[PDB]
């Protein structure tokens, strides 16, 4: 759960940065 | 070191057992505070009739 | 041997304190038994 | 705490009270430390519902 | 080994740690020091070198001028930095940097150009395929297991407290204080002069740092402990020098770390760490402060003083409102926690998209790191 | 622009004569008036809802004439007798007309078990009452309403014959009365049950009007048959009224309604094994490494080393609580430079001055 | 009147001005700071006071901890204000307070207890014969020659916009916003740390404030100006520090005041100053909108940045309705205007009924100021 939650969170830093 | 290592493993398992008692204490005071306030409100309503 | 002898006595008093702590949490849960029961009794009395 | 309830139409009390409660109470309270506790897929469905 | 695994390198002012991606433990931990000989050398035919690097430099302390390449978290001598990185890649890890990506950590607030330099001498000389730069204190929160909380990291070079909300940091609330373990070592050397013992060279500073690591603790109450030391002599310890002399430091055990909480001893204007993290919390929004009090995480080498957690909790509870609950989080392996966070960040499958490609660097120059790294 | 007023208002009044159950009843009636205004069913001044406080003392509570339903507070209502005389003057300073109370008083003279009487003048209810045939069981709300009675209303209940004609037509046990060309009246033992019946009848009447207008006639309605349909414990309307009081309290309204089942709000927390436990349980100081002990003369004062073998104190502290304690506060800067000049220019002028001499030499001279 | 002139004392949050009524220029303008020594004084005969006030404190910046008695427009140290008033009356002007009336200025929206405390302090200790309290933003319009218009004021404490309609301050439409010069100075530190220049003590805050005063301007278009600054180095200028070092400010010159227009840089969730003025006019009735758009006066210390006038005009044109009369009236002396308005108001013959006598205060306590002065 925690591992794939950070998976998703890093996904939105990609979405959010550019 | 041989009769060290077993002690550290068993005692680490012991803190991880401690923490459940600790946070269930945490829940227990807080629901005392809520139920004691609630009973005080009910007693106030009883006094006001 | 110094590291071993320190760690064992340290969590020995930890285990002693936790056996002490279990009685306290049992007291608190038994207290909630009276809290729930006595509050239910008050609301039943007010429901009359 | 002066919630500042919106004025209503003569036939529009429901809408005004609904938007006042929407201003007061957010529908997504899971944000913060509580967001970890629920599943990622389940939390989004809860928000949608 | 079958697939290329990234290299996680944590590089602070005090020591350098290096390991492989996804590993539990770093492979190499060694002081970040570059030494050069000072005395005349007349022994022809045996081992002499113009410069010593790493743990070998600290082995032969008696014939060197130890020189730290990183000062206050800022790299001031880049040739020694390249020598440290070369000794890290080849002598310790013994793996070529061109096969594997590398991950570096860096301070939150810093000069801009430093990052550019960390780019330029990493692609051009070591010929790495890709790298990434991450803030040091975020990895502590990742390794602790929490996505929301405020973290203090006080290394050997700089102290900084950052609050992170929903795993995504707040830049405006970042507080940075230039008070760390090296200034504590200098203060301890200054106050050890009053008893008669004198320490002046670089090897003596290393010895004083060892004394600080061995016998120091933070008092729960300064006035009560000072009066206790005024009463009896139970607060005395004896340390044996490498010369063979024995010194009794006594009262100074809790005066050296007390400069962390009262920086007026050093003459600095800024106040202690506890009100610093209190102001960092107060700079955030009101709604998120409840999670910030319950998720305070300590990290860094300086935060391994005995009794630091109780004193910190008492001070921050004195500052906090009475209705709020305070929870301090002190990992038993906090000293390495940043590196552990790096090992988490190099194992995520989404992180493969984060890497700065060599072709991208060749297209965009050294300024790619500001837009690519957050 | 903050049109809301506190419904309770018992705090501000500090006057008059009230029974033990008067506070709850006044809060209930004012909350009912607020809910009738806030649904939009009624908006102007009339006497819609009436309450009985004591079964053996009458003293019914009505609304004063000329007050809108949004402006109704608990203290502003008027307590009267069965006949209609103002036995208790309300807090509001308005002229009192107790004409429309008479119909409610006739219904009160009919049934002893009724405590809440609600009258509706909504357009759909009046359209249903004006209709020749009775209310049709064409909706689930109408089925849940139950039985009803129909009585022709001439608009005045002052005559004794009209009052005695209402009593048998109403029936011994009936909850819903329909005044033709005038609307509906609901009778409830409790306020919440009457409110529930009012809401269900209200929904059912727009259902019936819309279906009857769109369909045309009765044949297309395919109406059902009522006969074929046939903590402690809840009493019909407890839960809905409790929820309404809860949400109204969350608006900031002060309602005196106490809750049979109170509400508990807990966030709770899910324990995660990845999370590490919490695991918790001005002045400058000058140090002296030694301690001196006073020893008598062996008079002249003597101080003693007191070395560490004799278990002496380790560290002697000296505290400085303010800066510049060494220098006196009040000082002219010119004086020092003046004295420096005075001392220095005696070198320039090269004096013949010698040091002081002791007085033992002066005595022998 | 003829024999004695009323004392006009403007108590700004950063600076304090004082002079005689009916005069063009204030006699003394000085910073509103109070410093205490931080180091032990060892020279016996040179003379050291307990605390330094005003310009004497700012001369010796290196050995003092500067404290501001006024914080965010709210007094936080009342005896410190007693010190600053004593320094104003006795040292700067050398006139007794018991022989002349005094005039005091205040923020448009302040707590009642603040006014009561000012009146009690001014009557009880200084024993002044007559005093009066005026709104700071009202007197600027009197100095403008106007009686109808919108006044925007921005000092070191707080920035507020008020409408004035033939001398009437509408209480509902007065808007407040926490974008002052001190926050711009703090943001100037926060953006100066990028280049590599570190300022941390309260002494260097005056240096950073002087840098802000001397080398800043407001961009007409931010997006074009960032590209212009990235393209060429013609925007860079050099500043010469008190210790002899030379810094190059470069890009940050139009980044410091931009926090006024976009408060999201500082982390505040509030709207910009242009939106604040627009909403302030929006809250008034329709009839006076035409003469509020056709009449706008800028005042305060912050409003002397070069190029703020055209940017303000463009940003308020972008929000105004079509074919609307828009004009900004900024006097060159816009941050001495409050004292000018105070002296003008004290100069009139029909103003002499505003004075509160000592007998009136003695009869009615400190609460008479609110009834006498509405
Ligand atoms: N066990 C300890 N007790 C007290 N101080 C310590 C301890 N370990 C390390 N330190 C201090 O912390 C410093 C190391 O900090 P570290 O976290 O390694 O810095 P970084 O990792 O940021 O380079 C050392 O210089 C030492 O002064
Ligand atoms: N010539 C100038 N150029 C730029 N900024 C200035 C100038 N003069 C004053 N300021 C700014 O104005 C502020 C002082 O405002 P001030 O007028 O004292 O406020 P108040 O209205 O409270 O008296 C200072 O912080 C300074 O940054």
């Amino acid at each position: 759960s925690f591992r794939e939650e950070l998976e998703g969170l890093i996904q939105e830093q990609m979405k959010k940065g550019n | 070191e041989t009769r060290a290592e077993f002690a550290e493993r068993s005692v680490a398992k012991l803190e991880k057992t401690i923490d459940d008692l600790e946070d269930k204490l945490k829940c227990t005071k807080e629901e005392h505070l809520c139920t004691q306030r609630m009973l005080d409100q009910t007693l106030l309503d009883l006094n006001e009739m | 041997e110094t590291r071993a002898e320190f760690a064992e006595r340290s969590v020995t008093k930890l285990e002693k304190s936790i056996d002490d702590l279990e009685e306290k949490v049992a007291h608190a849960k038994e207290e909630n038994l009276s809290m729930h029961q006595m509050l239910d009794q008050t609301l039943l009395e007010l429901n009359n | 705490n002066v919630p500042n309830v919106y004025p209503a139409a003569p036939q529009g009390g429901m809408a005004a009270l609904n938007m006042s409660l929407g201003m007061v109470t957010p529908v997504n309270d899971l944000r913060g430390s509580d967001s970890i506790a629920y599943d990622k897929g389940e939390k989004l469905l809860r928000c949608k519902l | 080994d079958d697939d290329i695994a990234a290299l996680v390198v944590d590089n602070g002012s005090g020591m350098c740690k290096a390991g492989f991606a996804g590993d539990d433990a770093p492979r190499a931990v060694f002081p970040s020091i570059v030494g050069r000989p000072r005395h005349q050398g007349v022994m022809v035919g045996m081992g002499q070198k113009d410069s010593y690097v790493g743990d070998e430099a600290q082995s032969k302390r008696g014939i060197l001028t130890l020189k730290y390449p990183i000062e206050h978290g800022i790299v001031t001598n880049w040739d020694d930095m390249e020598k440290i990185w070369h000794h890290t890649f080849y002598n310790e890890l013994r793996v070529a940097p061109e096969e594997h990506p590398v991950l570096l950590t860096e301070a939150p607030l810093n000069p801009k150009a430093n990052r550019e330099k960390m780019t330029q001498i990493m692609f051009e000389t070591f010929n790495t395929p890709a790298m990434y730069v991450a803030i040091q204190a975020v990895l502590s929160l990742y390794a602790s297991g929490r996505t929301t909380g405020i973290v203090m990291d006080s290394g050997d070079g700089v102290t900084h407290t950052v609050p992170i909300y929903e795993g995504y940091a707040l830049p405006h609330a970042i507080l940075r204080l230039d008070l760390a373990g090296r200034d504590l070592t200098d203060y301890l050397m200054k106050i050890l002069t009053e008893r008669g013992y004198s320490f002046t060279t670089t090897a003596e500073r290393e010895i004083v740092r060892d004394i600080k690591e061995k016998l120091c603790y933070v008092a729960l109450d300064f006035e009560q402990e000072m009066a206790t030391a005024a009463s009896s002599s139970s607060l005395e310890k004896s340390y044996e020098l490498p010369d063979g002399q024995v010194i009794t430091i006594g009262n100074e055990r809790f005066r050296c770390p007390e400069a962390l909480f009262q920086p007026s001893f050093l003459g600095m204007e800024s106040c202690g760490i506890h009100e610093t993290t209190f102001n960092s919390i107060m700079k955030c929004d009101v709604d998120i402060r409840k999670d910030l009090y319950a998720n305070t995480v300590l990290s860094g080498g300086t935060t391994m003083y005995p009794g630091i957690a109780d004193r910190m909790q008492k001070e921050i509870t004195a500052l906090a409102p009475s209705t709020m609950k305070i929870k301090i989080i002190a990992p038993p392996e906090r000293k390495y926690s940043v590196w552990i966070g790096g090992s988490i960040l190099a194992s995520l499958s989404t992180f493969q998209q984060m890497w700065i490609s060599k072709q991208e660097y060749d297209e965009s120059g050294p300024s790619i790191v500001h837009r690519k790294c957050f | 622009f903050s049109m809301m007023t506190p419904i309770n208002d018992l705090h501000t009044a500090d006057s008059l004569n009230l029974a033990k159950g008067e506070r709850l009843m006044r809060c209930k009636i004012s909350s009912v008036y607020r809910l009738l205004d806030l649904y939009g069913w009624a908006q102007l001044s009339d006497t819609y809802v009436t309450l009985r406080v004591s079964k053996e003392q009458d003293h019914f509570l009505i609304s004063p004439k000329g007050v809108s339903c949004s402006e109704v507070t608990a203290s502003s209502l008027i307590k009267v007798n069965i006949l209609g005389e103002v036995v208790e003057k309300g807090s509001s300073c308005f002229p009192v007309d107790t004409t429309g109370f008479c119909l409610h008083s006739a219904i009160y003279a009919a049934r002893p078990d009724v405590r809440c009487i609600i009258h509706l003048h909504t357009p759909a209810t009046a359209a249903v009452s004006a209709m020749k045939w009775g209310l049709l069981p064409v909706s689930h709300n109408a089925l849940l309403v139950g039985d009803m009675a129909y009585f022709d209303f001439n608009g005045e209940m002052e005559q004794e014959a009209d009052r005695i004609n209402l009593q048998k037509c109403l029936g011994p046990t009936c909850k819903i009365l329909v005044l033709r060309n005038h609307g509906v009246v609901a009778l409830g033992d409790t306020v919440e049950e009457a409110f529930y019946k009012v809401f269900h009848l209200q929904a059912a009447c727009e259902i019936q009007v819309s279906a009857l207008s769109s369909a045309g006639g009765v044949e297309n309605l395919i109406l059902l048959e009522q006969e074929k349909h046939r903590m402690q414990k809840s009493r019909l309307g407890e839960h809905e009224f409790e929820a309404l009081m809860r949400m109204l309290d969350n608006l900031g309204y002060r309602t005196g309604y106490p809750y049979r089942y109170p509400l508990v709000q807990e966030k709770t927390k899910h324990k995660s094994e990845v999370e590490i436990p919490a695991t918790v349980t001005k002045t400058r100081w000058l140090n002296t490494p030694n301690t001196y002990l006073r020893v008598n003369v062996a008079p002249k004062t003597t101080w003693m080393k007191a070395d560490e073998v004799e278990k002496s104190s380790s560290g002697m502290p000296i505290r400085i609580e303010n800066p510049n304690q060494f220098v006196p506060l009040y000082t002219d800067p010119q004086e020092v430079l003046d004295m420096r000049n005075k001392i220095r220019e005696q070198n320039r002028q090269d004096v013949k001055s010698a040091g002081p001499q002791s007085q033992l030499l002066a005595s022998v001279i």
